[PDB]
This record gives C-alpha cells, sequence and structure tokens, in this order.
C-alpha cells in the first residue's frame, strides 16, 4: 500500500544472500538444541496419566 | 525321625513375613508407576533425552507437524482469540 519499493526494502534484510540464517528470537539450548515437549502446558501435565494425547506416531 | 528345621534357619524364618509384606507394597507399588506411566502411551516410552538427534527429531516431527505447522498454515485474522489466551510458542522468549 505504502509502495512496492517500499515493501522491498522492509522485506530485504541482507546485502549478499549466499548465507541463510534465518531469524529466530532465541535458540534452542536444552536436549541438543531441540523441544522435548511439543504441546501446551495442560496437554504436558496431561497426558502424563490421560490416555488420547499420545499419537503413536506409528 | 524328627525332620525338623536346621536352627539356624528357623531363627531367620521369624522376620520372613515382614519380608514377604514388603514385597507385597513393593510389587504394589511398582506396578501402579507401571501402569500409570504404561496407560497414557500404550506402552513405557523411552525417555526423550535417553535418544539420539535424529531419533528425536523423527518423534517429534508428528506433534510438531500436528500442533503447530497446521495452525500456522490454515491461520486467518479472525482465529486468534481476542483474550490474547493463544498457544505458547515452541521456543519461548
Ligand atoms: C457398596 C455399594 C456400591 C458402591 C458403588 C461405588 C461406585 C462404583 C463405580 C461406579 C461408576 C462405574 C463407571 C464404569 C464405566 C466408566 C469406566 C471408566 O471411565 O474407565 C474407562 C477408562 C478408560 O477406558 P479404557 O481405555 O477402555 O480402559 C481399559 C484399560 O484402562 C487399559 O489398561 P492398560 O492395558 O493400558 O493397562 C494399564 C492399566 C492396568 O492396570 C490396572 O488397573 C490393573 C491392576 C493393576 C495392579 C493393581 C494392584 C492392587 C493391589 C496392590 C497391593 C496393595 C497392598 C496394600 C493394600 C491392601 C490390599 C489388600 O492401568 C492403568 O490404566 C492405570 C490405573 C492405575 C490404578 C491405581 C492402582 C489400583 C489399586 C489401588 C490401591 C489403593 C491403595 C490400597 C487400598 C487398600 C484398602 C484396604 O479405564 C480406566 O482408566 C481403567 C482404570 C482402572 C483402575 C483400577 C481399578 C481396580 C482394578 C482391580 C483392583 C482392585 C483392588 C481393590 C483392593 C481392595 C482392598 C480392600
Ligand atoms: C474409610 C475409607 C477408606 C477409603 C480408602 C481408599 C484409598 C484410596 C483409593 C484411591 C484409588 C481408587 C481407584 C478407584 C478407580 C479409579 C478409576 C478412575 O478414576 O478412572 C480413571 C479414568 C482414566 O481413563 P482415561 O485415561 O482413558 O480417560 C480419558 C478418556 N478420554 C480419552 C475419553 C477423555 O478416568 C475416567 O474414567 C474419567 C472420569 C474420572 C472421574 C473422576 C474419578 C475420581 C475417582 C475417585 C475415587 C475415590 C474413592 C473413594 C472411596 C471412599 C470409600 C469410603
Amino acid at each position: 500500500v505504502h509502495g512496492e519499493e517500499y515493501a522491498q526494502k522492509m522485506q530485504k534484510r541482507f546485502h549478499q544472500t549466499d548465507i541463510w540464517a534465518p531469524f529466530r528470537h532465541r535458540y534452542a539450548y536444552m536436549y541438543n538444541s531441540s523441544n522435548k515437549n511439543v504441546k501446551d502446558y495442560k496437554q504436558v501435565t496431561l497426558s502424563r496419566y490421560i490416555n488420547g494425547f499420545d499419537k503413536f506416531n506409528v | 525321625v524328627n525332620t525338623a528345621y536346621p536352627t539356624p534357619l528357623k531363627t531367620i524364618l521369624k522376620t520372613t513375613p515382614a519380608f514377604v509384606v514388603y514385597f507385597v507394597f513393593g510389587l504394589g507399588f511398582s506396578t501402579v508407576i507401571y501402569d500409570v506411566v504404561y496407560h497414557p502411551k500404550d506402552r513405557i516410552e523411552r525417555f526423550y533425552f535417553r535418544s539420539s538427534k535424529f531419533e528425536r527429531l523423527s518423534r517429534k516431527r508428528d506433534e510438531k507437524l500436528r500442533h503447530y505447522f497446521k495452525p500456522a498454515i490454515e491461520w486467518q485474522p479472525w482465529y486468534n482469540t481476542s483474550t490474547n489466551n493463544n498457544t505458547r510458542p515452541l521456543l519461548r522468549y
């Protein structure tokens, strides 16, 4: 709406594009930079005692 | 023919009922823990940290896809709740 040039300038982030640097608010550290609990807090609490939360990836 | 127990064994056997009761209670406790952790997963799932990096990624790929990717790709401006009670970021900042 402001301008195609304005949008292009806003989106461009690097002068040299040969390097890929994804934007992250923070970098994972625990569990070898992984997430153990990919769930909500409620799911994390309940799934340890209630059936149906685990989807049996087989 | 007095086929009685040896004296040392007979003396030792006095405390055996306490051992039996301890085993009963301990088996009960262990079985309760096993069943509580077994029912939700239908198995005794190995701990997440007891796994290779690739194994961890493969295990959690499906959960990531079902919980984050699909809402992210089906997102609409009017899907978000106005109360700001949205799901927390996967890596909280
Ligand atoms: C009098 C007038 C009338 C009054 C009426 C009152 C009201 C009546 C009820 C009314 C409502 C009925 C509604 C029915 C329909 C809805 C049902 C529903 O929602 O469930 C569906 C829901 C899900 O549906 P589903 O997926 O199809 O279910 C299939 C299975 O879940 C699939 O299972 P799985 O293959 O995944 O295997 C796992 C499963 C398999 O695990 C099992 O449940 C099997 C048994 C495990 C071992 C139990 C060992 C017990 C003894 C240990 C040693 C104790 C010593 C110390 C005490 C002294 C003992 C003399 O275990 C679990 O899932 C985890 C449950 C853990 C239960 C906790 C331990 C139970 C014992 C508690 C002891 C308490 C301390 C001692 C008290 C002493 C008092 C003197 O099912 C369940 O979650 C089932 C839960 C079962 C819990 C155990 C129930 C008792 C089992 C028999 C043992 C009884 C011992 C009594 C001792 C007494 C001593 C005096
Ligand atoms: C002087 C009195 C002495 C009293 C001694 C009593 C000692 C304490 C005993 C505690 C253990 C009792 C276990 C009984 C079986 C419980 C089964 C169960 O909860 O189902 C789980 C099951 C687990 O099944 P699930 O995990 O598949 O549930 C999820 C189901 N979907 C996926 C569909 C959503 O849960 C349910 O059935 C759901 C409804 C639960 C409703 C709340 C249950 C509370 C039970 C309280 C029992 C209190 C007994 C008090 C007796 C007093 C006598 C005077």
